Formats: C-alpha cells, structure tokens, sequence
C-alpha cells in the first residue's frame, strides 16, 4: 500500500517556447512518460495507488479524479480520464503580465490536504506510505517563496517525501523542499530520456530504493540575502520583533517599523 | 501441503512449456506479482529495454549487501525462463527478458494485440442473478458436499465426477464389491487441513489426472489465476472459453469454486471459494471461511456453538462429544479418543492447529489453554510406537573376518535392504526379498576369498 | 457415548441473560465470566453438590440431599424452580421440575425436637407418626414407660435410638428435621460467651455461622473450610455465637491444643477457668464446664476407673452444645456413632476441606453427621492471600532397570518398596532439594512410606520425624523449624496426626503416590503449603513436587489428584525432564551404587 502523488509544473509560456524550438521531447511526451510509469506504478502492486496533478497558471487542477486492446482495463481507465483532463486545461489558457509563471506551492498545497483526505479514509490498521513526485519547467518565483515554504513545512509534519526532478533547470526553491523532506533530488540531462529516470529512480518503493543503488540527492547550499538592499551577507543581524534579516545593524528596523530599543 | 507459490509448479517445466504459460497476458501478471519486488522491478526495467544486459552491470546495480538477496532472485527468474543468457562477442554474458512473457506483460501495460483472456459481446442484467452473500453459502456448502463423503451422510450428493475425481486423488479410497466409500489415513490429515488449503491440494491432484482426460495444464493454470484474482461483484462470461475450460468448468461446480445459473448458460457467476483458494493455510489462529466455534480449556472440554454435521465428526474423530445440544455441543479430549484419531492415522500438530484455527475470541491471548496437557501424552505414545518397528529381515550366519562382512554391508545399505551396520554382532538384516541379490555379492566374495 | 437432550428441553433463544444449562440427568453447566454467575453460583451450592469445580466452567449436578438442605432452610418449591427458569438457557425439563417438588413438598417429613435433654419426635399431622411407628424395628426401638401443643402429636424417642432412627428414616422416606428448643431445655442453664471485638474474623467463616444458624434456633450443617488456615477460629466463634457450653473434637492431639490457643486469646473466661479432658488435665471439670475430647480415642476402659468413669459422666451433663467434629476423613467409620452414644448433640458440625470423607463411595457417614450446609471457595481463599496458590509440578522419573526386573518378578510389598526407594527418583527430591536451597525458602518432604523419608534423610544428613517417635522430641524439632528463624530440610511421616503452627511455612515434595490414605495426602498439600505472608501476591513461593516413577502405574493415582487440584484452584503443570537433574551432583548417580541400594531392599525382609 503506498500512494504516489505526482504533480508536474506546466508553464504554457515555457512548452509553447519548446514547441516553437521543436525539439524532439514536447509536453505531450512529458505526460506520456507520467502515464506509462503511473501504469507501472499500479502493475507492481494492486494496493498501491497513483494520484496525477498539473498546475495551472492560476489554477490547480487534478487530472487523476475496458480490455479493449487487453490492456488491463483499470489502468486503461485511468489513462483515458487523464487525456481528457490534461488537453482540456492546456487547450485553453488565460494570458496574465502579473503571474506570468505557474505556482507550483499553490498545486502542493493542493495535494497534501488531498493525500490528508485519502489517509483518513485509508484504514488505520493498514499502513500507506506517501510520496510526493515533482516535474519543474517554469521559473521559480520569488513571491512565491513565502507561500512555497509553508508547504515544504506541512510536508514535513505530515513527514510525506518529496523527490523533484527537473527537465532544464534545478530551482532553489524545489531543491530547498527535497532537502527539507529529506526526498531524493534529481536533475535529468534528457527531456526525452526522463521516463528511464523515473523508472530507475522515483519507480521503486522506499524499501526497494535501498536496495538498489541510486544517485545520492544534491547537498542545497543555505543563502541568506537581507530584504533590506537584497544583498546576501554571510552575517546578517536578525530584528528580534519581524524576524528580519539586515546587511548591516539598524537604529529604527524598516520591516516592522519600530525603532530598536538603545540601552 | 508444499506452498507451490506459482514457483514449484513452475520450476523444472520444459522452456517451451513455460512459454506457452507465458502466453496468456493474465498469467504474466499473476507471475509479474508472484515475483520478489527486487526482481520485479528489473522485470519492469527489462520490460522496455530489447538489449541484453551483462551480468556485471546487474551486479552494479544492487549493493553489494543486498547482491545475494538479488542472486536468489535472479535464480529463480532463470528457472522460471523468465530471464535466458545470451551470449555476447565480450566476456560479459547479456541476460534478456522472456519475448513471450515481455510481449504479454506490455500487452497488459499498454494496448496490445491480443483481444484479452474474457470478452463480453454486451450483457449487462442477469436473470436469476445470484446474490454475493448467496454465493458465499453455495461455496462453502458444495466444498462440505465434497468433505461429507468422509462422513456418509446424506448431504454428501457428490456428481460421481466428483468422486472419480476423489478415488483419483486418493483422499478417498474404494475397496470390496460395490465399490464402498472408505477415508484413507491422508483422507482424515486432508479433512485437519484448512479449506483453502483443501483446495490448493485437490487442484494439484486434478492436475494430475488432467493428462490421462487431456485438459490442457497449462490452460488449467490459467482459469487457476483467474479465479484467485476473481471479484464477486463482477461477473464473466462461458462463451469465449475452449471446451476443456468448459469441462473444468463443470468440475469447478462441483468444488464450489464457480457457481453456474445453467449449465449451457453463456453467463457464470464467481464464487468465494474460487478467491479464497490459494497456495497458503488461512490462518494459524483463524478462518476466514469460518469464525471460530469451538472453546478450548485444558481441562480437555470442547463446546461448539455452531452446529453442523460435517463439523461434529471432525471433533468427534479428535475428541468423544458427551453431550450434543444445538445451541452449545459439550466434547472431552480423552487419552483413548484421541489413540482412535492416532489408530485412524492423524498429524498430532494438525488437532492442536485445528483447535487454534477454530479457537474462541475469549480463549485467543491465553497461553494455557492453546496447548493441551495431553499433548505431552501423546508424545510418549509416538515414542511407543517410535520403540517398536517391524520389517521382515533375512539372517545371515558364519560372517567369520569382519572385513568380509562390510564389503556386504556396503552393497546391502546401497540396496537399502539392510536396516542396521550391526558391523560387531556380524548378524545381517537384510529383506528376504532383497536376500537372493545380497546373496549373490556374499558367493562372489566366497570366491574372491 | 454422546446424550442428546434437545428433545428433553424446549430451546429458547433466551442465552444472554442465563448462565445455567439445565438437564433431565442434573448436570448444570456455569460460565464463569458471565456477571449472572454469581448468583448461579450461590443457587447452585444450596440446590445442588459439584461433581467438579473446573475454573472455566463450574459443574453441578442435582443432589436429593442437599435439594433436602434447602427445603430445611425453608425456600419455598415454587421459588426454587422458578429461579431455575430465570437462570436457563433451554426451557427446565418437566421430569426435574417433578423431582424438586417431591423434596420440597414437606419442610420436615419427620420432626425431633430436645426437650429437657430428651428427643422428643413432634409432628404436625398424627398420621405421619403412626406410618412411622408403624415399622416393626422403631417398635422395639421405641421409649415407653419413661405448651401450645395444638395439632402435635409428642413421642419420647431413646437417644440411644436415634441413630438407628435416621437410618430407618431413609429406608421409609421419611428423613428426620433437626430443631433445638433452649426454653424447653430448662435443666440446662444458660451462659455468656462473647469473640474479642479487637480480635479479627474472617469473613467467608462469619458467612458459613450465619448460615448454619439460619432462622431462629441454629441448624444443624457441615461446613467445608480449609484445614490449618483459621479452621480453629471458625469453631471458637461458632462457640461464643451459641453462648452455650461447646465441645471440639480433634484427632490430632497437636489439633487440640492449636483449637485451645485460638480460644484462649479471645475469651479471658479460660484464664479464671480452664479445663481440658485431653492430657487428663481434669481442672475444675463441673466449674470450667466447657473440655476439649479427642472423639472416643481419649476413653478408655478397664486401664482406669474411678476418673476415667467421671470423665465421661462430667462430659455429657457439663456440655450441651452442638458436636464439632474435624478431620471426619480421617476419622474411622462408626467413629461419629460412638461418640454420639457416650455424649448426645442436637446439632452436628463438621469442619473438613475434602468433598468426600473416608474415600469410599459404598460408606458415607454424610448422612449421620446432616447435609453440608456451605462449601469454602479454595479459589476464593487465594485471591484472600490466607492460603498461597500452590504450584503443583509432576516429575517424571524411569524406574531403574535393575530394580524393574526385580519388580516386575515379585508381587509382594517388597515391590512396592521397590518402586518407593527409586535412585533416579532420590535423586530428583535430592535435585529439588538444591533448587530449594538456592531459593533459601523453606522445604519439607513427605514420603508415603514411614521409613522411607528417614532412609533419604540419614543420606542427606536432614532431620527425619516419623510416626513411632516420642510426641515431645518431633515437637521440639517443629517448634526449631517454625520458631525459630532457621532454613533446613526436613522429612515428614503421616505420623498418625496432622501438626500445623502459627508461623507460616510453605513447599512440600511427595516421594510415593502409592499411600491407602489418598485424601489424607490431598488434605497434607493445604495444610503443609501456607501463605508466607497474609494477602499474598499472585506470585507464589509455594510449589509442589511430585516423584512418579515410570512403569510403576503411579500416573494413576496423579489423575486422581487433578480432579482434586481443579476444585483447589492450584496451577497443576506435569514435567517430564527436570532439565538439570542429571547435570548436577547427586547420590547414587552410578549405576553400581543403584545396584546396590536394589541389593539392600533385596535382603531386608518384607
Ligand atoms: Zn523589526
């Protein structure tokens, strides 16, 4: 019995670019790729279950909620409710200058009360072990760090593992949440080539992880930049009332607007 | 029973016989499960890859720890054909999945060729549509039906094919004019042993037989899987199935594993039994066919608070019952009840498994009352039996030099006619039967002198 | 060998709120973890006698006497049935229903009354007397030419007589109803006896009195109650409750004076005047009143006069009371017929823990000494920590195979002797005995034969007391063991008496199972194993150990000791390999020295 959740980052400014560059890996491809290793994901074992979730720009939509070819029929039916859901939302989209790039929190937020829901329902006696799998293409947001870490944090109370891989560039936000949850953090050379990565890696169940040998998770640097000018700073003074960082120590501290007490 | 595990079975078939095997997509899935997740998981991995991959790379693959748990695996996946080596122009050997059972496990994962083990042109309401608790209670009657002719009751209405099936298998045995039904001593330890179980064995005993009727094994096994994996919710259909199906089919009414409206009706119905039957006891304290019924006390009082004819004998051969009554049946655990059980021919281990199996809710987490004190007893009774042994035994006399006597030790223990080396007291016992050989070898030695 | 008794009971779906099975044979079965049980189980006691006590369940089976105990209480017919249906599963059979009415259809067929230390035989309808006197034995028997007396008829019965009364009585169905009036035993005047409040009373022993004094006068009962655990404090209490002159009788002569310590703490009337027959003590016999007896074994005749005669004179008329009677198994059949003819009791009282006296099914002198009024729950007594839970362990030893072919070729005693004095089986008490000392708890060893423990004692260089010793010198040794805060191994005889001390000690090992007196055994496991401390944990530092040798058929009479054990409440194990035995240090290890002990019992004689 394990779930894995897979959420994967669509950008239609970012895989409309990769349509005009035509290059051989498109987003058609990307989702295949999650088809086939969610169909093996089912075949290993019966009680496993696969959940699939793509954001939008400004929206976060759950793709996952017969033996016509003889292909198991559960995992034709899975399939089939899935292209429905992935080509209505990426047919139709709504251009926007100030969210420009897709909120990847905003669809983990989603998934993590959704897995909170399932394990309810999930019998006690019954163990699930829960996983979370994350394809990045869009930028990392700024703004978004604020609303990104509170759901690496939910991640951790509900000790779910998240493992990220990403298609061109790793993001500081993204390897930041693996090494809070202590999932494995992948970076694939290949666009076309990311289904054999996922298989040998993100695939295999926990236990089955250590068995095999797999490529050890990147070490995240820690950076810290004072919002004051945006200048990172080895040492930086901590205000006691915002919690705010400082590149230099301050009479009156802008973020809170109180001025520090002077003895 | 051996738990064949969808392994024994398989294990030292003929590769083209396993291939045929790997024909059904539907058995490639059950053995894709039956296998151990590392080597499943490298199944997955060789599923999509039509190269060959070297053994050095396959060792890279698992830690060096968890390379011995992989090499019993990867052992098994060769018994079973599943992996063949091929021989590379290097050093290295490349190791390849089945094509067969690659084909069949891809056509279950993605869309295939092969139109699928069941189709349905279009029937959706059943008339007559038998209800799943109803299911439930035919299956486990027809499988007591099949028990009862070890009783003689009058619900024993077995359909002679069955009981062929029976005299086949052995369980039962049939001596004298008229053919009278007796239990075999195997027949009395079948009836001890869990109905899952029960079924596993008789399935194997109509394996048997299936070669001189000419039913296929291989599509046998086949419905075999399907009925492990069958759903009482959903239903199949009889049409799309061989006339060898169609005949197992029949049998399969008779055991209870399948429960047919009308024999040529197009539509059949799954029965619980058909999923409960599997190649493993149900429980070591529980049944999942029956809750426990009977009290356990080591004072040796038995009550049964379920009351069914099949289920008094059974308590009956093991313990003497002093009283019967519907609501609560009162049975002792006599030292002479139990010899009878003994005289019968029973497993010791199998009466106390059977009162753990069918042991009270009040009576589980209590140490003292799961052993019987006279199972002590019943140990000095083996011994007496294990004390004295007969086999007929030849003698031999003026051995004279030992050395002469061991040269005709050696060729009577290969003969196995010898029970004992006995090398001082120089007296042989070897069989008659094998005496005239033994005798032959002791003339050559005269000779050779 | 199976009974089918669901044609003989209707079935109800009525199994929730009832605990009971009811049977045409008797036989009643009783869940323990029902809540309803309990009072089950105290229905079951008055109405019925267990055949065994299994502490799963309880087994009762219908008793016509004690079914005659309870119309003596007084419950009506109709009440007792009627509880049977509140407590049935199935519906009661018509057949019992006709047997309980025939038992309660009158409190008392015949009725004795003591007027002026005379049986008087009263009843209430005049045509029962004369169907009684119309037997031709009563006729000769009868006493001829020796008050709201409406509708009773009044005959002077000998008190000779009246044992040979009740036994008549059951031939012609017509049991005689014990009832004592003290306004009519104007001669005997009456006295203050008061139980010393700071004194303690067991609570079940203050049930049982209340109980046999039932509704008014008090009425006559047996009592089971442990042996040596406040058994003497029971009788005491029974004495001030009746406030009349009281005798004890005690075969023990150890018994004895422990039933006079019990009585001296709590009434300071002894220290103005004590008088004990026992010993010929003979202080103030008319004055004191009350003596303590040993049955008819204290009387003797032609050895002495003058005294001797007085002794017995002064017993009858001094003491009135209800006769206190312990030990009854051990005590000879008859014995109870003696002592009644040499002094007269209206009411009977016997203190015994074993179910079954004298262990013969034929004899029961039950019916001579009344019904048992109460049973004492052994089981209950441990949960109260004043008895330990005894560990009962069965250790299994092969008879040597030297001294087998000498027992199998002989059928004389001397193969008992044999089978008694088995090396492998010294060995193993000689193991325990090591096992017991690393404890440093208290050890004692009895063996069924009287020299048999001395034998092993001159061995292991242990004290030995056996039955042909002076009663001072073993006295002494017991007092050493239990006074005195020492630790050693000592041997114990049957010694023809049972000795128990107010230290408690506990542990016993018992070499033979071959002894005549089985119960006299049963009752040796409780009175030797005590509590070591008052409200003892469930951890027990009692246990037990049985020597069987194998072949000799001992496990007979071990089967026979479970039945016993389930109605104790003791955990019973059996081991057949002490797992240590041979790999320790012991005498008569070697084969040769086996030999010769088998040599030894050889030459002495049989
Ligand atoms: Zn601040």
């Amino acid at each position: 019995l394990n779930l894995l959740v897979i959420v994967v980052d669509a950008n239609p400014i970012w895989w409309g670019k990769q349509a005009l560059k035509e290059s051989q890996f498109t987003l058609s491809k990307c989702i295949d790729a999650v088809m086939v290793l969610g169909n093996s994901h089912l075949f290993m074992n019966r009680s496993n279950k696969l959940a699939v979730i793509a954001s939008h720009i400004q929206e976060s939509r759950f793709l996952y909620p017969g033996s016509k070819d003889g292909k198991y029929e559960l995992l034709t039916s899975a399939n089939e409710v899935i292209v429905e859901e992935i080509k209505d939302l990426m047919t139709k989209s709504d251009i926007k200058g100030q969210h420009t790039e897709t909120l990847l929190a905003g669809s983990l937020a989603k998934a993590l009360c959704y897995i909170h829901r399932m394990n309810k329902e999930v019998k006690d006696n019954q163990e699930m072990k829960s996983r979370i799998l994350v394809i990045k293409a869009a930028e990392d947001s700024a703004l978004q760090y604020m609303n990104f870490m509170n759901v690496i944090f939910a991640a951790q109370k509900q000790n779910i593992l998240i493992d990220a891989c990403v298609l061109d560039s790793d993001s500081g936000l993204l390897q930041q949440a693996c090494d809070i949850t202590g999932g494995l953090y992948l970076k694939v050379p290949q666009m076309p080539s990311l289904l054999q990565y996922l298989l040998w890696v993100f695939l295999p169940d926990q236990d089955q992880r250590s068995q095999l040998i797999l490529p050890p998770p990147v070490h995240v640097d820690y950076r810290a930049a004072c919002f004051c000018h945006r200048n990172l700073i080895e040492i930086g003074y901590v205000c006691s009332v915002c919690l705010s960082i400082f590149c230099n120590f301050s009479p009156i501290c802008t973020t809170c607007e109180t001025a520090f007490k002077i003895s | 029973l051996q738990c064949r595990n969808l392994q024994e079975f398989l294990g030292g078939l003929s590769p083209g016989v396993l291939d045929r095997l790997y024909g059904h997509p539907a058995t490639c899935l059950a053995v894709f499960r039956e296998l151990p997740s590392l080597a499943k998981n490298w199944v997955m991995r060789m599923l999509f890859l039509e190269q060959p991959l070297p053994q050095a790379a396959v060792a890279l693959w698992v830690k060096k720890e968890f390379s011995k748990a992989q090499e019993e695996s990867t052992g098994l996946l060769s018994g079973l054909r599943i992996w063949h080596t091929q021989l590379l122009p290097g050093g290295l050997q490349g190791l390849i999945l089945n094509p067969i059972f690659r084909q069949n496990l891809r056509i279950a994962l993605l869309g295939g060729g092969k139109a699928w083990s069941d189709d349905t042109s279009q029937l959706g309401p059943d008339k007559h549509a038998r209800d799943v608790p109803s299911l439930d209670k035919y299956a486990e009657e027809r499988w007591e039906v099949v028990l009862h002719f070890m009783v003689g009751s009058p619900s024993a209405a077995v359909s002679q094919d069955l009981a062929q099936l029976l005299s086949q298998a052995g369980l039962m045995k049939s001596t004298e004019p008229g053919e009278p039904p007796c239990i075999t001593s195997a027949g009395f330890q079948f009836l001890l042993l869990d109905t899952p179980a029960q079924l596993w064995y008789f399935m194997l005993q109509y394996l048997q037989t299936a070669q001189s009727r000419g039913m296929d094994l291989v599509e046998i096994l086949s419905f075999l899987f399907q009925l492990s994996f069958s759903t009482l919710g959903k239903d199949y259909s009889v049409e799309g199935m061989s006339d060898s199906l169609l005949n197992f089919l029949q049998h399969l009414r008779e055991f209870g594993l399948v429960f047919q409206r009308k024999r040529k009706s197009r539509r059949y119905y799954p029965t619980r039994l058909a999923i409960n039957l599997s190649s493993g006891v149900s429980g070591a304290g529980g049944t999942v066919h029956q809750p426990g019924f009977i009290v356990v006390e080591t004072n040796y009082r038995l009550y049964a608070y379920t009351e069914s004819e099949l289920q008094i004998a059974l308590i009956a051969l093991f313990s003497e019952m002093l009283y019967r009554f519907p609501n609560m049946v009162v049975a002792q655990v006599t030292r002479e009840s139990v010899q009878q059980a003994i005289a019968s021919g029973i497993t010791a281990q199998q009466i106390i498994h059977f009162l753990r199996t069918r042991a009270h809710p009040v009576m589980l987490k209590q140490t003292p009352v799961l052993p019987p004190t006279i199972t002590d007893q019943i140990r000095l009774w083996e011994l007496e039996r294990d004390r004295l042994r007969f086999t007929e035994g030849v003698l031999y006399n003026q051995f004279l030099s030992q050395v002469d006597f061991e040269l005709l030790l050696a060729h009577a223990r290969e003969l196995g006619v010898l029970v004992f080396e006995n090398s001082a007291k120089r007296l042989m016992v070897v069989t008659p039967a094998g005496h005239s050989d033994v005798k032959r070898f002791w003339k050559r030695q005269k000779h050779s002198s | 060998g199976a009974k089918d008794y669901r044609l003989q009971m209707p079935l109800k779906d009525d199994h929730t709120s009832r605990p009971l099975w009811v049977a045409p044979d008797g036989h009643i079965f009783l869940e323990a973890f029902s809540p309803v049980y309990k009072y089950a189980q105290d229905f079951l006691v008055a109405i019925a006698e267990p055949v065994c006590r299994p502490t799963h369940v309880h087994e009762y089976k219908l008793t016509a006497y004690s079914l005659y105990a309870a119309v003596s209480v007084g419950l009506q017919t109709s009440d007792i049935t009627e509880y049977l249906r509140k407590l049935s599963k199935t519906g009661v059979p018509d057949g019992i229903m006709q047997f309980i009415k025939l038992c309660t259809v009158s409190y008392g067929k015949v009725k004795l009354v003591l007027k002026h230390n005379r049986y008087f035989v009263e009843s209430c309808h005049p045509d029962v007397i004369q169907h009684l006197l119309q037997d031709p034995v009563i006729r000769e028997c009868r006493l001829r030419n020796s008050e709201e007396e409406t509708q009773t008829v009044s005959f002077e019965v000998k008190q000779e007589m009246i044992e040979e009364l009740q036994k008549r009585c059951i031939h012609l169905e017509y049991p005689l109803l014990a009832e004592y009036d003290f306004r009519n035993d104007s001669v005997n005047p009456d006295i203050n006896i008061d139980l010393k409040p700071t004194a303690v009373l067991r609570p079940y022993q203050e049930k049982s009195l209340r109980k046999m004094f039932g509704n008014g006068r008090a009425r006559s009962g047996v009592i089971v109650l442990p042996c040596g655990a406040g058994k003497s404090l029971v009788g005491v209490t029974a004495a001030c409750t009746v406030r009349k002159r009281c005798l004890v009788l005690g075969n023990s002569a150890v018994s004895v004076e422990q039933w006079k310590a019990q009585f001296k703490m709590w009434s300071t009337i002894d220290d103005s005047q004590i008088c004990r027959f026992t010993s010929d003590a003979k202080d103030k016999p008319i004055g004191c009143s009350v003596a303590i007896s040993t049955y008819s074994m204290l009387g003797h005749t032609t050895k002495r006069s003058w005294e001797a005669e007085r002794v017995m004179e002064w017993l009858k008329t001094q003491e009135w009371g209800l006769m206190i009677l312990d030990e009854v198994h051990t005590i000879p059949a008859k014995m109870f017929r003696r002592v009644l003819t040499i002094v007269q009791a209206h009411c009977k009282l016997g203190l015994t823990a074993t179910l079954v006296r004298e262990d013969d099914k034929i004899v029961d002198l039950n019916f001579l000494i009344g019904p048992k009024l109460y049973e004492a729950n052994w089981m209950e007594l441990q949960n109260n920590g004043y008895i330990a839970k005894v560990q009962c362990a069965e250790v299994w030893c092969p008879m040597s195979p030297e001294f087998y072919r000498e027992y199998v070729a002989i059928k004389t005693k001397k193969r008992i002797l044999l089978y008694t004095m088995n090396p492998n089986k010294f060995r193993a008490c000689q193991f325990l005995i090591k096992f017991h000392e690393r404890r440093n708890d208290k050890i004692i060893v009895f063996a069924d034969n009287v020299f048999a423990l001395k034998e092993y004692a001159i061995r292991l260089n242990k004290p030995y007391i056996y039955g042909p010793t002076s009663q001072g010198e073993r006295m002494q040794i017991l007092q050493n063991f239990k006074h005195n805060p020492k630790i050693n191994t000592i041997f114990i005889s049957k010694v023809g008496d049972t000795s128990f001390d107010l230290p408690e000690a506990n542990v016993l090992i018992q070499i033979s199972s071959h002894g005549g007196s089985r119960r006299q055994e049963a009752q040796r496991l409780g009175r030797v194993l005590r509590a070591k401390k008052g409200m003892v944990a469930e951890e027990y530092n009692a246990f037990f150990y049985s020597l069987v040798s194998q072949d000799t058929q001992e496990m007979a009479y071990s089967t026979k000791r479970q039945r016993f054990l389930v109605d104790q409440g003791y955990s019973f194990k059996v081991i057949t390999k002490l797992a240590g035995m041979e790999e320790e240090d012991l005498a008569f290890s070697t084969k040769e020295e086996q030999q010769q002990l088998l040599q030894k019992v050889l030459a002495a004689t049989d």
